[PDB]
């Protein structure tokens, strides 16, 4: 995982009655916190712009310079 | 024509350049700006090999295999040390400004830049400064534009303008701020604009229709069919 | 030395310069041996004879590369089916530290016009273009006035001197890029395109401007031509006892007493120029370095001040003669700051075509900025040396990046202590990610 | 929005007469429009492309390649100070500091009244008389930081 999303946690009580019930969907997996990695955010690294992070606001990124700028 | 690559002797066509001759022989030379249909221009400087004047030459000289004819009795080396370091350095120079985008990039697993980065053996980053960024353009319903991932290999403009005859794509700007796209937002007018998603070796131009329901290339089930 | 006796035999390019620095127009130019070489060339010599005379005179290119002009002119095709040949005058002069063509075009435009006329008759070129930079307003005005005067006098246009040779001269003003001075990029910018250079072969002599045979020559080379054709080949060989024939505009700039430009024979000592002509360094300043031929040349020290200003003599010293307009660096100048300024110029004047220049000059700029701020890290100087090794000739698409890495190479070679003093913090480009133990390499 | 004037079109066609290929007049067409209007807007790119018979992408690539063709609005007077190596030796940084103190702008910006725009530029070919400045068409040499306010108030 390049985002530390999927994690294996110290829990072993997972027995079931039917085998179809061992198919865990997204609502059965998505916990409310960061798990074992408390601070990492992939979208703070990626250059792809999302809400709250426009171009140039990721880590180690300069602001975009338009080709129409007067500076050489 | 007779060429000698890394001590081995090969019979090639003299009308071909060294890159296409060596690729036809199964040898692996990294390359970006050359395309079999578009010709050679010598932009990306990735296809460097070491050419010797004769058999009894030990110094040699770094040349671009796409810009060098595969003439008779041509002595070159691909696995030469200095050529390998230069190709790795070209990959590193491309990697200095490249965004940390592979998980959220539609080219991932189908990306020529990823393959050539792995092929040159470059995996360690020592560049510590900022990366240049670019604003994207709206290119219509078919092609999605992500200008951050560009390596300035000029394949898109050469295909679109010289090959396909299109008029609304071009290269703008200057030194390290080169921008490949349209002069303004709008749909790409060419009837053959969709080939940019395979012409572009990075994830700048991607299939937007595929991007709506994206999956990786290894997860695909393919068949040979007729349009 | 200030008392300079400028004779036409010893100073063929500057002997008719006026004392008030005013331009010499057509009547004053023709009053002093004006268009005599053009008349002799167009009325008594074959174009092949003129090309052979220029080749035998040993005239080399003054634009920086030093290639011989006669061999460049001999590369043109011989067939009559190609007769749309072009002559281009590289009046760009955008290399920092170069100010000679400005003087030549501002005060002696008719010398340039006569040289273009002779070279166009020799090259059988029906059209000439002066690719001039846009910052030279007075040079453009004077060149256009001189072209109008020569067209009025019958020296330009249709049936020049009754020979039957047709030649028109245009002035194409530039739009402000240093890469336009490169000859193939000059051809590209003349065609109204982005000024990317072209791969050679083919050379412009076979397919240049608009696919036609084309010869690009510096202003000073074309200004050297009419003296050769008016005074003779043996006169041109018998003015300097050096391997480079003829005179050359040489100067010294910087914090010297008398910065300027003087026409001197080849083989003149750089120390001779700096002391006699430039007057030495200013008061309280000690000489520490010099660049022989502009911003794209290697730095040399005070021990190299005694070698003659020739192509080969500076070639073995580890530098290039270049434009032969040297620049002096005194002890008050930080070499890291100077090389930083040079590399910012070279990185922002890249045309963007090829990877090593475009993506490796900004890396060197950022490293030099870090060394300037005292924020250098280990491996920075090794990265700079790797950049100089991997941006040499053949590695990049044109010669802009080798000229870019020459001063960085020479400054690291000589003044390494300042670059080592720039490094003050340990190497790091990884943040600490909580929950992940790092791979502590050794 | 944009429309080329009669003088602009006539000058562009007269420059088109001087070349084998009409594409070769693109730089001077952009410079003509810049001289008339201060800079080159986007409609100027399209109009020059229509007059010259070349695509607008080529005109825009030319306009954004060359630094002296302005694709952004500038002030009434363009100060262009040399930041190259000989003027760095001769002390251009004092001149730049004096200009920034007098105009209260960064290099690459325009003053609030639209009177001055400050730009670094490459070597002006006047290195023996450095440091050098280039206001709209006038080259000023032998600059000192004390003479900057005197030099700036003669350009209204
Ligand atoms: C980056 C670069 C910039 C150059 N700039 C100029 C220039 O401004 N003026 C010039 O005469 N030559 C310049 N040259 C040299 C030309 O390529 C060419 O050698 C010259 O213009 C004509 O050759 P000549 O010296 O035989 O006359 C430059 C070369 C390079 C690589
Ligand atoms: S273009 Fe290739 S290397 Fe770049 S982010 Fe996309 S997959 Fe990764
Ligand atoms: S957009 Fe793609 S094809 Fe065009 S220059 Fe950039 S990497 Fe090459
Ligand atoms: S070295 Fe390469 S990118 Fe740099 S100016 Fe020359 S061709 Fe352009
Ligand atoms: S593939 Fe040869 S330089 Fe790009
Ligand atoms: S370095 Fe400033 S005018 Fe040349």
């Amino acid at each position: 995982c390049p985002t530390t999303a999927i994690q294996l946690t110290p829990d072993f009580e997972m027995g079931e009655y039917k085998r179809q019930d061992l198919v865990y969907e997204k609502e059965d997996l998505l916990i409310s916190g960061p798990g074992k990695y408390p601070e990492y955010n992939f979208y703070r690294m990626a250059g792809m712009a999302i809400d709250g992070k426009d171009k140039g606001e990721a880590e180690n990124e300069a602001k975009p310079i338009d080709v129409k700028s007067l500076l050489p | 024509a007779t060429i000698h690559v890394d001590g081995k002797e090969y019979e090639v066509n003299g009308a071909d350049n060294l890159l296409e001759a060596c690729l036809s022989l199964g040898l692996d030379i990294p390359y970006f700006c050359w395309h079999p249909a578009l010709g050679s221009v010598g932009a990306c400087r990735q296809c460097a090999v070491k050419q010797y004047q004769n058999a009894e030459d030990t110094r040699g000289r770094l040349v671009m295999s796409c810009m060098t004819p595969a003439s008779d009795g041509t002595f070159i080396s691909i696995d030469d040390e200095e050529a390998k370091q230069f190709r790795e350095s070209v990959v590193e120079w491309l990697m200095t400004n490249h965004p940390h985008d592979c998980p959220v990039c539609e080219e991932g697993g189908n990306c020529h830049l990823q393959d050539m980065t792995v092929m040159t053996g470059h995996s360690f980053r020592r560049y510590r400064f900022t990366k240049r960024t670019h604003r994207n353009q709206d290119l219509g319903p078919f092609i999605s534009h992500e200008m951050n991932r560009c390596i300035a290999c000029y394949r898109c403009v050469r295909y679109y303008k010289d090959y396909a005859g299109g008029t609304d794509l071009g290269v703008y700007g200057a030194h390290d701020n080169v921008y490949f796209g349209r002069p303004e937002d709008g749909t790409l007018e060419s009837e053959f604009s969709g080939n940019l998603v395979e012409i572009c070796p990075t994830g700048v131009f991607t299939d937007k229709t595929h991007s709506e329901r994206y999956n990786r290339k290894w997860d695909m089930q393919f068949a040979p069919s007729i349009c | 030395m200030k008392n300079i006796i400028r004779t036409p035999e010893t100073h063929p390019l500057t002997w008719r310069l006026r004392d008030d620095k005013q331009p010499v127009w057509l009547d004053e130019y023709r009053s002093k041996n004006g268009y005599e070489g053009a008349r002799k060339a167009l009325t008594g010599l074959s174009p092949d004879e003129i090309v052979n005379q220029v080749k035998d005179a040993g005239l080399k290119g003054r634009g920086g590369a030093g290639f011989s002009t006669g061999l460049k002119w001999s590369l043109m095709p011989k067939d009559e089916s190609m007769n749309i040949r072009y002559l281009l005058c590289n009046a760009d002069e955008m290399e920092p530290g170069t100010y000679k063509d400005r003087l030549l075009m501002e005060q002696l435009p008719h010398l340039l016009v006569e040289g273009m006329l002779i070279s166009a008759f020799a090259l059988k070129a029906y059209r000439g273009y002066i690719f001039l930079r846009g910052e030279y307003i007075e040079a453009a005005v004077n060149l256009r006035r001189a072209i109008a005067e020569a067209t009025e006098a019958g020296l330009l246009g249709k049936n020049i001197m009754g020979t039957g040779f047709d030649f028109e001269l245009f002035v194409h003003t530039g739009a402000g890029r240093y890469i336009c001075g490169e000859e193939t990029a000059l051809i590209n910018s003349l065609e109204g395109r982005r000024a990317n250079p072209r791969s050679k072969p083919p050379f412009p002599a076979t397919s240049g401007a608009w696919g036609k045979p084309t010869c690009v020559n510096n202003v000073e080379t074309l200004c050297n031509v009419p003296a050769i054709l008016a005074n003779g080949v043996e006169w041109y060989q018998n003015i300097s006892k050096s391997k480079d024939a003829g005179t050359k505009l040489m100067g010294f700039s910087g914090r010297v007493k008398n910065p300027g430009l003087w026409e001197l024979p080849f083989g003149t000592t750089a120390r001779e120029i700096l002391e006699d002509y430039a007057g030495g360094m200013r008061d309280g300043l000690k000489f520490k370095a010099w660049q022989p031929g502009g911003a794209g040349t290697d730095f040399l020290t005070e021990a190299h001040l005694d070698l003659p200003m020739e192509f080969e003599s500076i070639g073995k010293a580890g530098s290039r003669l270049g434009t032969a307009l040297a620049m002096a660096v005194d002890h008050e100048i930080n070499m890291v700051s100077l090389v930083r300024n040079l590399e910012e110029f070279f990185a922002r004047e890249s045309c963007g075509w090829c990877t090593p220049c475009r993506d490796g000059l900004p890396w060197s700029v950022k490293i030099l900025r870090a060394l300037e701020r005292g924020e250098g890290q280990p491996g920075d100087i090794e990265t700079l040396e790797q950049l100089c090794r991997f941006l040499g000739p053949g590695k990049t698409f044109c010669a802009h990046a080798p000229g870019a890495v020459e001063p960085l190479q020479s400054a690291i070679k000589y003044f390494r202590e300042e670059f080592e003093a720039g490094i003050k913090q340990p190497f790091s480009n990884t943040h600490l990610i909580n929950g992940i133990q790092p791979n502590l390499l050794k | 929005a944009f429309e080329l004037s009669a003088a602009e079109r006539e000058a562009i066609e007269h420059e088109m007469h001087h070349y084998e290929d009409p594409r070769a007049a693109s730089i001077e067409a952009l410079k003509i429009v810049q001289k008339q209007r201060g800079w080159v807007p986007d409609g100027a790119i399209h109009a020059i492309a229509d007059v010259l018979g070349i695509p607008a992408s080529d005109v825009e690539g030319v306009a954004t390649f060359y630094s002296q063709i302005f694709r952004q609005p500038v002030g009434r007077h363009v100060i262009r100070y040399c930041d190259s190596v000989v003027c760095h030796i001769n002390g251009y940084q004092g001149i730049q500091a004096a200009l920034e103190k007098k105009l209260n702008i960064k290099p690459g910006q325009t003053t609030f009244d639209g009177r001055f725009t400050l730009l670094p530029t490459c070597c002006l070919g006047n290195c023996d008389k450095g440091p050098n400045m280039m206001i709209d068409e006038d080259t000023h040499a032998h600059l000192t930081p004390e003479a900057i306010p005197e030099l700036l108030e003669r350009y209204k």
